[PDB]
DNA sequence: CGGCAGTCGCCGTGTACCTCTCCATGAGCAGCATGCGC
DNA sequence: GCGCATGCTGCTCATCAAAGCTGACGGCGACTGCCG
RNA sequence: AAGCGGAGAGGUA
C-alpha cells in the first residue's frame, strides 16, 4: 500500500512538472486520493 | 393477449391498470436503461441485450 | 517560419476533434492496434481517423552509458481524432483495454489545439 | 496535492458535512472531481456594478435580436421571391406551396435559435445574480462561461484544496451562535439538526 | 412546505489445545548455440 | 573453416480490474426521494 | 550468532 502511494505520488509530480493539460493532472489527483483512502481504511468506499 | 390468456385473476387487472407503458419498444428501452446504467439506450442494443 | 505554427495550421485544417482515452501501462500500442482493427472491421472510418501515442527519446543511463530510449510523455493515455457520435462513442468505449473517455465531470472533453501541438512536435 | 482523511468524511455521521453544512453526496462529488464549488464571492463589487452588467447583457440581447430580425427579413424576401417566381401560376403553385411552408419553417427555426441563445444568456445572468458560497455547479459550459466573461468578483475550485479553502474561510463563533439561537426559539426537525 | 415511510448500511455473534498442505504470472528483453552459406 | 543469422532460454518487471458470484440475520439510525 | 508471516482442511474437552 505504501508502494502504490509513493508510485502514484511520483507519477503525479512528474506529470505536473511537465505542464500537462489540467484534465490529466486532475485524473492523477483523483487516483492519488483513492490510493491514500485505500491505505488508511480499505473497503470503506468502492472495491477493496 | 394478456387478457386473452391471464383473464381469470384480479391482481393481473390491478397490475395492468397501473402500467402506463403500453409499448414493446418502450418496454425494451426501459429494461435496457434499468439494467445497464450509463449508456445510450439504442433500440438495437435494447432488443439484443 | 515556426514549425509549431505549421503543425498548428495543419491540425486546424484537419477534420474532427481530439480526445484522450485512459489505458493500461504497457498496452498503449496494443490498444492502438485494437482500435485500428475494430474500426476497420466495422467500417466506421468516417468517425475515427487517427491514433497516436506520443513518445520522446530520453537518455537512459545504463551505468553511465547514455542511450536514447523511447519514453511515453503521458503514460497510460492515448489520443484519438474523431467526431463524438453514439456509435463511435460506444465502439471506442467497448474496445478491449480502453478504460474510458477522460473528461471533466462526466462527459468527455476535447483538448485545445495548443496542447496537442505542444505534445506532438519532435523533441526527443 | 492535498488529500482528505477517510475517517472524517465517510463515517456516519459525516463529521466533515456537519461542519460545513453540506450533504454527503455533494462532498462525494466535490472531492472525487465531479463538480465545481464556489469557494468565495464578493458582494460589494457586484452590488456597485450591477447596472453596467445589466446594460452590457441588454446590449448583447439587442444585437442578437437585431441580427435575427435581419435574417428573418432575408427569409421573408426569399419567400416573396419564390411566390413571385413560380407560385403565382396555378400549375406550379401547389408545388411551390411546399417551398413556402419550408421557408416559414426556416423562419421558425431562426426564431428557435434566437430564443435558445437568449435563454442561454439569461440563464447565465440569473446564475450570476444568485451566487453564494458552497454552491454546486455541475455542467462545465456554464462555469467556463462565468469564469471567462465575469471571472472577476468570484472564485471557484474543484477537489480537496477547495475543501481546504472552505475550511479556511469558516468562522466557528458565528455559526455556533446561530445554532444556539435556533436552539433557543424553534421546534421540529430543525431543532434535531441544530443539536 | 411538510411529513413520511421505506431502505440501506454498519455493528456484533464463547474459551484453551493438537496434526497436515500450499504461497503470481505472462510476456518482453537480451544471451547465447547451432546451422548454413561463401 | 570462419562469419552471419535465427531460434531455446535465462533474467526481469508490473499493479486499473471485473468477470465472476448466488445458502445469515437482528438492532439502530441517517437519509432520501416521494407523496400530499 | 540465528529464524519463526498469511490461507485452507481435519480433530480433542
Ligand atoms: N463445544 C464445547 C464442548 C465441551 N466443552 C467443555 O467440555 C465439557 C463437556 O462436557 P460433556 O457434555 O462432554 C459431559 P458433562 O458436561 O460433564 O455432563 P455429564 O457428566 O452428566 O455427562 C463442558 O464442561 C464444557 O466446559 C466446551 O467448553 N465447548
Amino acid at each position: 500500500l505504501y508502494r502504490r502511494v509513493i508510485n502514484r505520488n511520483n507519477r503525479l509530480k512528474r506529470l505536473i512538472d511537465l505542464g500537462a493539460p489540467e484534465i490529466i493532472v486532475n485524473n492523477e489527483k483523483r487516483m492519488l486520493q483513492e490510493s491514500v483512502d485505500a491505505l488508511f481504511d480499505n473497503g470503506r468506499r468502492g472495491r477493496p | 393477449q394478456i387478457v386473452e390468456r391471464f383473464g381469470f385473476s384480479e391482481i393481473m387487472r390491478s397490475t395492468l391498470e397501473k402500467d402506463n407503458t403500453v409499448g414493446t419498444d418502450e418496454a425494451l428501452l426501459d429494461i435496457y436503461r434499468k439494467l445497464r446504467p450509463g449508456e445510450p439506450p439504442t433500440k438495437e442494443s435494447a432488443q439484443t441485450l | 517560419v515556426d514549425p509549431a505554427a505549421a503543425l498548428k495550421a495543419e491540425l486546424r485544417s484537419k477534420p474532427g476533434d481530439w480526445y484522450v482515452v485512459h489505458s493500461y501501462a504497457g498496452y498503449e500500442n496494443k490498444v492502438k492496434a485494437n482500435l485500428e482493427t475494430r474500426v476497420q472491421n466495422l467500417d466506421v472510418g468516417d468517425y475515427i481517423f487517427q491514433v497516436e501515442v506520443p513518445t520522446e527519446e530520453v537518455t537512459e543511463i545504463k551505468n553511465g552509458q547514455r542511450k536514447q530510449v523511447n519514453r511515453k510523455v503521458l503514460p497510460g493515455y492515448i489520443l484519438v481524432r474523431m467526431d463524438l457520435t453514439d456509435d463511435s462513442w460506444a465502439a471506442v468505449r467497448n474496445t478491449p483495454g480502453v478504460t474510458g473517455f477522460v473528461g471533466a465531470t462526466s462527459r468527455p472533453s476535447a483538448l485545445a489545439l495548443d496542447d496537442v501541438v505542444k505534445f506532438l512536435l519532435p523533441r526527443g | 496535492a492535498p488529500v482528505t482523511h477517510i475517517w472524517y468524511f465517510k463515517g456516519v455521521p459525516s463529521r466533515l458535512g456537519y461542519l460545513l453544512d453540506l450533504a454527503p453526496k455533494d462532498l462525494e462529488k466535490i472531492i472525487y472531481f465531479a463538480a465545481y464549488v464556489i469557494t468565495s464571492v464578493d458582494e460589494e463589487m457586484r452590488h456597485n456594478e450591477l447596472s453596467t452588467l445589466e446594460a452590457e447583457m441588454a446590449v448583447e440581447r439587442k444585437a442578437v435580436e437585431d441580427q435575427r430580425d435581419g435574417e428573418l427579413e432575408a427569409r421573408a424576401q426569399k419567400l416573396e421571391a419564390d411566390l413571385a417566381e413560380l407560385e403565382a401560376e396555378g400549375a406550379k403553385a401547389d408545388a411551390r406551396r411546399k417551398v413556402r411552408d419550408g421557408g416559414e419553417r426556416e423562419m421558425r427555426q431562426i426564431r428557435d435559435r434566437a430564443q435558445r441563445e437568449l435563454d442561454r444568456l439569461e440563464d447565465i445572468w440569473s446564475t450570476f445574480t444568485k451566487l453564494a458560497p458552497k454552491q454546486l455547479i455541475v455542467d462545465e459550459n456554464l462555469y467556463r462561461e462565468l469564469v471567462d466573461r465575469y471571472g472577476e468578483y468570484f472564485t471557484g475550485a474543484m477537489g480537496a484544496e477547495s475543501i481546504q479553502k472552505l475550511i479556511e474561510n469558516f468562522d466557528i463563533d458565528a455559526e455556533a451562535e446561530s445554532l444556539r439561537d435556533v436552539i433557543r426559539n424553534g421546534k421540529g426537525q430543525k431543532k434535531l439538526r441544530a443539536l
